[PDB]
């Protein structure tokens, strides 16, 4: 799928949701 | 660090880095498509011609890598 904007600003928002709480 | 040497992650600067590639502006990230060759953003309404809607295609590329 074509990616947009967006859906490459959520994936890193998710990833660093991830790390954020300590990675689990 | 920042993700952004240009802009420094400044929202409020307009950056063609991490923004569209052609006129800088961060809004409608759901309409600023990912060129599958450089990685750069663009407004599908900054594209000439003017893509009414998202493509439906698995990859896409902007007019400076095709
Ligand atoms: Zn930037
Ligand atoms: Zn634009
Ligand atoms: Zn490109
Ligand atoms: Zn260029």
């Amino acid at each position: 799928g074509v990616r947009t904007l967006l859906s490459v600003q959520r994936e890193k928002m998710a990833r660093l949701r991830y790390m954020l709480l300590g990675g689990v | 660090g920042p993700s952004c040497k240009h802009c420094k992650d400044d929202v409020n600067r307009l950056c063609r880095v991490c923004a569209c590639h052609l006129c800088g502006g961060r809004q409608d990230p759901d309409k600023q498509l990912m060129c599958d060759e450089c990685d750069m953003a663009f407004h599908i309404y900054c594209l000439d011609p003017p893509l009414s809607s998202v493509p439906s295609e698995d990859e896409w590329y902007c007019p400076e890598c095709r």
